[PDB]
């Protein structure tokens, strides 16, 4: 046997480890899932201040006639002058919401209806879109220092 | 006969119609789809097998309405757990574009996962251009940068395909202002790598894309479809290079600076973005009955009444697919921006040697890669020359004897032994393979017959004339981006079943062509990939397929490189005498680039004995060396030199050129094998002082001594040095968002020798991207330390295609090192705790004492 004369002992393997690579880390069993490595990194934001705007929380972007066309030449769509209607934030919201909220059968998303739903997640904090942004990290920047 | 093709889907177009393009040699075009982690390139796929093909079977689930993707080429049950391409697919498809002419277009899609560099490198040695998915969000980043300098380093063409455009009007809701700058900047950093070419969206050089929401465009394509049919047909190609850049537009006028009154919005922001950015709103949040009026009214886009019923998802993917119809607009900007003429004659000659075209008669291919489909083996071959016909007996090459075959070849200037016969043809179709009884010049294609005579690749061709085969080229071993560092030793449970497990071995030493697999002369096996992932995909495959037996495997180790940090005192039948000393920082870095010197004066390392006058020339002008050392270069081998530094009045330099090739033969040995638990020496100058020439005796027998006391005279030049242990190092990318930075230091700091370097902030994001290294050995479960501690919002990945090897902490022959024996080793023992137990697996501490006399070992110890 590879006797501990000849291993080379450097980290501990946590438990995590097995549930994430488990051929590598000698979780043995035949019968364990192999999972989803994992998922692009998310920056959804629902800033809460009306159009688009620049959220502060973003780092910067750096920067910032001889040829005529007919005078009446537009824009595919300058005839309907606001690219936001008033219910955009919310059907956004609710795009990004899970399976039984994100769903309408074609009709038109109500404010009434996120309403319902923004409540609903927020009294389960223990999955969906309440630990999302400020939440997440209140809880990851002290739950590092308690745990450690 | 049909047999088992019944079941593929139908293509759209005649597949006949598509295999008469491969007549015509530039009708077809090879691409390859490559990027970083999670970009598009598989969900990008989805959209050309999907507008290729009629109708999918096993479908009609949440992927019909855009729910979950269809992952039509990651199809291996793994690569569906994982939610990651992990072994190279492809799909050949005909294409169109905007000029109406089709092209039959061979697609690769690459993994992006840096684990499976490996695979891309296949697809660079394989592609014509190259399609570059990145991540609107995270930008031009690490991955994405070696990526272009990869591609620029092969001969591939490039075009990009800027991907994941809804997570700007979603996700971080910018205005179509800043928007627009997001994509500006991507763009700025684009050109930054891409040397001299210039990448533009007006040059149909970049695509933009959501292949989430189901479309891909470009602006020749949009202003094809919306705004062509309202201008005169001479103004169109004008008007499209000006939706590019500081151009502004107000009623029928363009001028560069922004109109005085009205809202100082570019022409892409104003006839492209904007409208982009209000069919994406309306589509979420206006009423069905006016949206779908507009529609029709801007568009010619008619909606279905079940439409009208979709959940908004999939009614976004419905309407974006309506608009932007097909993709045609991506095929433009590859057939555009390719010119073969320049590239295919210079891609040829790096993959193989430069020299004459080959002979038309004779077949010639490059069999890249072997993967194995429906059980069975295939090999993954594009034709150069000839005709590769359905049972034509063709002689295979690997790669390996390539470079000797070459110069065996040059020998015989101044029968084959290897040969089999290809049983099928396919074509790839992700899902499926199509049949194919011939295979043309330009095609790729799969070959089953032929992987029983090659390991990782080879060369095909047929032998035709008895001439034209003094002719050919082979082609060189194709260089995998990254070099395998992650070390882990297994055996089997049951003794009895090592064959079983022997055989499984060498089918991953095919099917995974990073890994290195050896065995060491003392007992175990030891599997070299890079990174965690790589290794846990292998022993999946090798635990659960191809041996189904119990096996027991070690913690994650490494492959250590020994060198010297001192010159050495000089030292000494017949004996000779050298003294090894560090090589110098900067010439270490270039030979670790393939290059030697910069500045547009330097010789890539393959023709660099070739080359002697430029080589003298580059050494003392680049590096500094004085005159005679120059000159005096024999060997160049894994970052080490071997100088001759001998004096022509001690040994005659007639006499020292016969014995030359033995003695280099003799530095080959020492270099792959180092005294210090026999690990490959780097980033040594080994100065061969002199040599003893005693007559009378056969040369024959002479010069085989020589090459065994070369190799221990050069134990002796380390080890009178001070001789260190190196450890390679990976480098980490971590994308975390920006208050999060300080859980990424803590894990940093808790890491031995792992520190921060480049910090740079993503524009337009929360997130921050930061570059760093952290040592392979303490590299352990740190992705997954990182992820969990960041719930997510954390991310890294960790390469090696750099080749950064650090000195292991401590002195290396101090015997009096306190190791524990339960928990890790204190800094200061792990060179000779590494070293130790690193020999232990290899076998029997090391000292100068088993290889100077104990007289002169004695003489040496009193001076
Ligand atoms: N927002 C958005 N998400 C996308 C888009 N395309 C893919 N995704 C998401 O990102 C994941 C990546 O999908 P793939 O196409 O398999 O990415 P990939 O580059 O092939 O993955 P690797 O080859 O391992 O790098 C998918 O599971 C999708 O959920 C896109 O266009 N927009
Ligand atoms: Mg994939």
């Amino acid at each position: 046997f590879n006797s501990i004369d000849r291993v080379i002992f450097r980290v501990p393997i946590r438990s995590e480890y097995k549930v994430a690579f488990p051929h590598l880390y000698n979780s043995r069993p035949r019968s364990v899932r192999i999972p989803w490595y994992n998922n692009p990194v998310s920056c959804i934001i629902q800033n809460d201040e009306p159009a688009l705007f620049f959220d502060p929380s973003l780092n910067p972007i750096p920067h910032f006639g001889d040829f005529t066309l007919p005078e009446d030449f537009a824009p595919l769509l300058a005839e309907e002058e606001e690219l936001i209607l008033p219910n955009t934030k919310d059907a956004m919201s609710l795009y990004h919401s899970p399976f039984p909220f994100n769903r309408t059968k074609g009709k038109m998303v109500r404010a009434q209806d996120v309403a319902l739903a923004k409540k609903w997640f927020l009294q389960h904090p223990d999955e969906e879109y309440p630990v999302k942004v400020k939440v997440s990290y209140q809880k990851l920047l002290k739950n590092y220092v308690l745990n450690e | 006969f049909t047999q088992l093709k019944k079941n593929i889907p139908k293509t759209r177009y005649n597949r006949d119609y598509m295999l008469s393009m491969a007549n015509i040699p530039e009708r077809i075009i090879n691409v390859g789809v490559i990027g970083p982690l999670h970009s598009g390139k598989t969900s990008l796929m989805d959209l050309l097998v999907i507008d290729s093909h009629k109708r999918i079977p096993d479908m009609s689930k949440n992927v019909e309405l855009g729910w979950k993707p269809l992952r039509y080429l990651d199809n291996l049950k793994q690569e569906i757990d994982r939610g990651l391409s992990i072994k190279l697919n492809g799909s050949t498809l005909l294409c169109t574009d905007l000029e109406s002419k089709s092209r039959m277009i061979n697609f690769l899609d690459a993994p992006g996962h840096v684990n499976f560099m490996d695979e891309t490198a296949v697809a660079l040695a394989a592609s014509d251009l190259v399609l570059i998915v990145i991540d609107v969000v995270e930008g031009v980043t690490f991955v994405v940068e070696q990526l272009i300098k990869q591609s620029i380093k092969n001969n591939v063409a490039m075009c990009f395909v800027i991907n994941k455009l809804d997570r700007l009007i979603l996700d971080l809701k910018l205005p179509p202002m800043d928007a627009y700058l997001k994509l500006n900047h991507i763009i700025a950093n684009i050109n930054s790598f891409t040397k001299g070419n210039v990448f533009s969206p007006i040059d149909n050089n970049i695509i933009f894309a959501s292949t989430k929401l189901g479309f891909t465009f470009t602006i020749k394509e949009f202003v094809s479809y919306y705004y062509a049919h309202s201008i005169p047909s001479s103004k169109i190609d004008d008007f499209t290079t000006r939706l590019w850049g500081s151009v502004y537009y107000h009623k029928g006028n363009f001028r560069t600076k922004p109109f005085e009154n009205v809202e100082k919005y570019p022409t892409f922001v104003e006839f492209i973005l904007i409208p982009l950015y209000k069919i994406f709103s309306y589509a979420l949040s206006m009423e069905k009955d006016k949206l779908k009026n507009l529609l029709r009214s801007n568009f010619r886009v008619n909606l279905s009444q079940e439409a009208l019923q979709y959940d908004p998802q999939p009614f976004l993917k419905h309407v974006l697919q309506l608009i932007f119809r097909q993709q045609t607009g991506l095929v433009d900007a590859i057939t555009r921006c390719y010119q073969p003429f320049e590239l295919f004659d210079n891609k040829t000659a790096h993959l193989s040697i430069p020299g004459k075209s080959t002979p038309e008669g004779t077949l010639w291919a490059h069999v890249l890669k072997t993967v194995d489909y429906g059980g069975a083996e295939w090999s993954l071959v594009r034709i150069y020359s000839g005709l590769l016909k359905r049972g034509d007996t063709v002689r295979i090459l690997d790669t390996s004897q390539s470079e000797s075959r070459q110069k065996r070849q040059l020998h015989d200037i101044s029968d084959e032994t290897p040969s089999c016969e290809v049983e099928e043809i396919g074509l790839l179709g992700g899902r499926y393979v199509y049949p194919v009884h011939e295979a043309h010049k330009g095609q790729i294609v799969l070959i089953k017959g032929i992987s029983s005579a090659y390991i990782k690749s080879a060369t095909l061709y047929s032998v035709k004339s008895k001439e034209d085969m003094k002719q050919l080229k082979f082609f060189k071993p194709l260089d995998y981006i990254t070099e395998a560092v992650f070390k882990i030793v297994l055996q089997p449970l049951l003794p009895r079943e090592l064959p079983k497990l022997l055989d499984a071995l060498n089918k991953i030493s095919k099917y995974y062509p990073g890994v290195i697999i050896k065995v060491e002369e003392s007992g175990e096996h030891v599997i070299l990939g890079n990174g965690e992932l790589y290794m846990d995909c292998l022993l999946y495959d090798l635990r659960a397929s191809y041996a189904k037996i119990e096996i027991k495997i070690s913690d994650p180790l490494t492959v250590f490189s020994e060198s010297c940090s001192n010159e050495s005192f000089a030292s000494i039948g017949l004996s000779i005498s050298v003294a090894a000393e560090p090589m110098d920082s900067k010439m270490i870095q270039d030979l670790s680039r393939n290059t030697l010197g910069k500045g547009q004066n330097c010789l890539d390392i393959d023709g660099i004995m070739d080359n002697p006058r430029k080589l003298s020339k580059i050494l003392r002008t680049e590096y500094g060396w004085d005159s005679l050392a120059s000159r005096n270069v024999w060997s160049f081998y894994n970052g080490n030199v071997l100088i001759n530094d001998t004096l022509p009045d001690e040994i005659s330099p007639e006499l020292l050129s016969k014995y030359k090739e033995q003695i280099i033969q003799g530095f080959y040995w020492a270099v792959k094998e180092g005294p210090l638990a026999e690990e490959p020496i780097y980033g040594v100058q080994y100065k061969l002082l002199s040599i003893s020439v005693p007559s009378d005796v056969n040369i024959d027998v002479m010069k085989s001594q020589i090459i065994p006391l070369m190799k221990k005279a050069c134990y002796v030049g380390l080890l009178t040095a001070i001789p260190i242990l190196l450890e390679p190092i990976y480098e980490v990318d971590i994308t975390v968002h920006a208050p999060l930075l300080p859980i990424v230091e803590e894990l940093m700091k808790k890491r031995r020798g792992s520190r921060i370097y480049k910090t740079i902030k993503v524009a337009g994001t929360p997130l921050l991207e930061v570059r760093g290294q952290v040592p392979v050995i303490e590299s352990a479960g740190f992705e997954t330390d990182l992820r969990l501690s960041t719930n997510g919002l954390g991310m890294c990945q960790l390469y090696f295609w750099h080749k950064i090897w650090r000195k292991v902490p401590g002195d290396v022959l101090d015997k009096d090192a306190f190791i524990p024996k339960l928990k890790p080793a204190p800094i200061n023992s792990l060179s000779r705790d590494f070293v130790m137990k690193t020999r232990r697996r290899k076998g029997i501490g090391p000292t100068l004492e088993k290889y100077i006399s104990a007289e002169l070992y004695a003489q040496l110890r009193e001076n």
